[PDB]
RNA sequence: UGGAGAGUUUGAUCCUGGCUCAGGACGAACGCUGGCGGCGUGCUUAACACAUGCAAGUCGAACGGAAAGGCCCUUUCGGGGGUACUCGAGUGGCGAACGGGUGAGUAACACGUGGGUGAUCUGCCCUGCACUUUGGGAUAAGCCUGGGAAACUGGGUCUAAUACCGAAUACACCCUGCUGGUCGCAUGGCCUGGUAGGGGAAAGCUUUUGCGGUGUGGGAUGGGCCCGCGGCCUAUCAGCUUGUUGGUGGGGUGAUGGCCUACCAAGGCGACGACGGGUAGCCGGCCUGAGAGGGUGACCGGCCACACUGGGACUGAGAUACGGCCCAGACUCCUACGGGAGGCAGCAGUGGGGAAUAUUGCACAAUGGGCGCAAGCCUGAUGCAGCGACGCCGCGUGAGGGAUGACGGCCUUCGGGUUGUAAACCUCUUUCAGCACAGACGAAGCGCAAGUGACGGUAUGUGCAGAAGAAGGACCGGCCAACUACGUGCCAGCAGCCGCGGUAAUACGUAGGGUCCGAGCGUUGUCCGGAAUUACUGGGCGUAAAGAGCUCGUA
């Protein structure tokens, strides 16, 4: 408020807040999506769901939008959910 | 980033230096991971110590000296040892010794007869 | 500071002659005031507090100072008294004095107060600088030629100069082979009353 | 290396036992007094409220550009074009989480010490290996225009990137299935084990000592989490707990874990003091002490906590985010009443509180830090200076000679004694101050420019003149060094205790004298000692305080 880096900082904030919460949100909808699939009980579905929600989630890792050990503990639950079924 | 920094000691008008490897984080007089050396600029020669080998291994690891310690490192020939270029050539100029108290005593007597 | 009073008062008071060769303490031993003639009640604090008082009006060391010497002797690893004694004797002045070029430690002081000596080829000028094994103190050229070293340097016949000390040139400079130890020091007083004193 | 006692209960004694005193220390304050220097140190109270000025920027070698200097073309002197040397504003990167302040909260894994992590993260830095392919859509700025008092903000058009986004490759990495060997400390770990499937990036700039981007192996640094042990007072606080104790499946996290959640079981803690109440930042250290111990946490150094009060997340490698954001509240300010702005416990400074604590100073010369290839820029960090006997240390205020011992004072036995070698005088020396001249180190530094020290013309050195400009405070009945006179009279007063004042006071007041200290000397406050007076070292209980009324018996 009082510095100049500090009011160049809150709009660069303010942008990145909005791009790491739609790369979230993309995150939870794939990851919403792939467990209804698999409530439903069918395989092939829930199986290129899984390939695609694995492939978003590593994706975001990149970005840096998650931490890529938060990518491996969704990918590897995610995986084991269907593996189960 | 590690770097080799020189701290301040010594009282108001004469200030002495530690070689000292410590994080560029932290304040200057603030812990240090290890102690190299000292320098004391208010000598006529300037005394310069620098423990060779702890030198070696700090700028192996990746260490950054400062630029006072840069040109000590130079002076001592560690830092050209650590790089190679023209070799490792001791540049120290030594404080010359004083002669004993008992030298003089002696040469007084002398003197006397 | 610096006691700039009357000296013979002390020395009446104490009961000794502190200069050496003053004609008044004789003339009246006796401590000073009115009633220098009472009998005094003894006590060994007062026994005690007096030799104290000659040691540091001998010298000319205030108490602050005295107290300082006390604590270094004390914790020096020989014995508290001949510590304390040595302590003493190596002040510059008091080598002055002892060196045969002062007549009285006050004029000794005097003397190195106005930097008329040379220490190791560096100018000094603190009576109190305390002189160690193998010191050369030297006259300075320009007052060489003074009246008070000039009657210095021609009645070398008095008290004679201690063992740990020596002049060895015309120009009379002072060597300093080791310092006193308790037999050479030759000075007034008991040690120990002191040591008992700052025990308290 | 190393422990000292004295007074006071009685007519007198011994003992027990309390009180008091002699010592040391201080972030001190007050009284009287006060010359200098060196080195330190200075809001302990209101985490009270804050005027003003500074305390975090930087990069044109990421980018479009051209507001201000430079240069060059042009001219009517109004200016106009180019340049990119350079650079305001802007996009972008890195920094801003360090450094600096404070001690409110906190009795707690906060701190100290030692471990564990087969349960974990780590930007910049160092060092191996592999790469650095390909395409696209915008937008700030600019221009035009609207709203509002202002703060600020809407629309249209337009433009660049190392800004943003899609894909390929990676098979070193991530996930899953099967499978081999091996080490264990059980989950498990390791062999970059093998094998099948799926998948995960990058950025260019610059001609000059050239700087950069991405993945991955290993270092280095900085962390996170868990645990043993250790350091307050209070049962006139005995019960406390329901995500609370454990399991399973999920979720969540960098990571383990009731961290969260559904279900299940009924546990878990507590006289070895749970649960409450009070107080408190912790430590290296500091003071005291013979030591054990006691008190303490000022400076300096480490860790924690907080940033008007209370909640919350965001960005980021990293956030109690002091000089960031959002909300609520109190307070202060502006308003065209619609709405807005602010946060000194940063450096100085102001008001208030108080017994009491400082300059709205100088410099980036040195060290440390941020950005930059670099030159360089920023840095109330820091280096210095100013103020205060606040502390420690050192020095001076003169030295030698000088008498049947001058004058004056005071006492007197009227003789004389004391001030007193003190003084007067005769010489000597000038320390420190004063004046004059010269004048540093701190910089084997920085700079490819010619120079560069804030301190500072200081310290210091050499000359000049002259004893010339330089001493006060407390105390003097005993403890406890040091006594007389006059004044006063159970008064005025003193006093740490014992106790002193009743016309002849060594205890009050004042003068002579004396003693102890000395630029200080005393008083008050606080802690330790003396105190073996909480006794571990090192005490006691028949009559001095002290054996439960007596047994049985739980831990």
């Amino acid at each position: 408020a009082n510095i100049k880096s500090q009011i160049k900082r809150i709009r660069t904030n303010e942008r990145r807040r909005l791009r790491n919460q739609s790369v979230k949100s993309s995150l939870r909808t794939a990851i919403r999506g792939f467990r209804e699939a698999v409530d439903a009980g069918d395989k092939d579905k829930a199986s290129e769901l899984l390939h695609a929600t694995s492939r978003k989630l590593d994706k975001a890792a990149s970005k840096g939008v998650i931490h890529p050990n938060q990518a491996a503990n969704k990918k590897s639950a995610l995986a084991l959910a269907l593996n189960k079924l | 980033a590690v770097k080799i920094k020189l701290t301040r000691l010594g009282k108001i008008r004469n200030p002495q230096y530690r070689i000292i490897v410590a994080d560029a984080r932290t304040r200057r007089d603030g812990r240090a991971i290890e102690v190299i050396g000292r320098y004391h600029p208010k000598e006529e020669p300037s005394l310069i110590q620098i423990d060779s080998e702890r030198a070696q291994y700090w700028l192996g690891v990746g260490a950054q000296p400062t630029e006072p310690v840069l040109a000590l490192l130079k002076i001592t020939g560690d830092w050209q040892k650590f790089k190679g270029l023209p070799g490792a050539e001791g540049t120290l100029k030594v404080k010359e010794p004083k002669p004993s108290k008992l030298d003089l005593f002696n040469a007084a007597l002398a003197e006397a007869e | 500071a610096r006691y700039t009073g009357p000296a013979t008062r002390k020395s009446r008071r104490l009961g000794v002659d502190l200069v050496g060769g003053d004609q008044s303490f004789e003339k009246r031993p006796y401590p000073p005031g009115q009633h220098g003639r009472a009998r005094i009640k003894e006590s060994e604090y007062r026994q005690q507090l007096q030799e104290k008082q000659k040691a540091r009006f001998s010298y000319g060391v205030m108490e602050k100072q005295f107290r300082r010497y006390y604590e270094e002797a004390n914790r020096q690893p020989g014995k508290t008294g001949d510590n304390l004694l040595r302590i003493l004797e190596s002040r510059l002045d008091n080598v002055v004095y002892r060196a045969g070029l002062a007549r009285t430690r006050r004029m000794a002081r005097q003397l190195v107060s106005h930097g008329h000596f040379l220490v190791n080829g560096v100018k000094v000028d603190i009576p109190s600088y305390r002189v160690s094994q193998y010191d050369i103190i030297d006259v300075k050229e320009k007052s060489l030629n003074t009246l008070p070293f000039q009657i210095a340097r021609e009645t070398a016949g008095e008290r004679p100069i201690p063992s740990w000390l020596q002049v060895v040139g015309e120009r009379q400079r002072i060597l300093v082979h080791q310092l006193p130890e308790r037999a050479q020091i030759d000075v007034p007083l008991t040690e120990q009353l002191i040591v008992e004193l700052y025990s308290k």
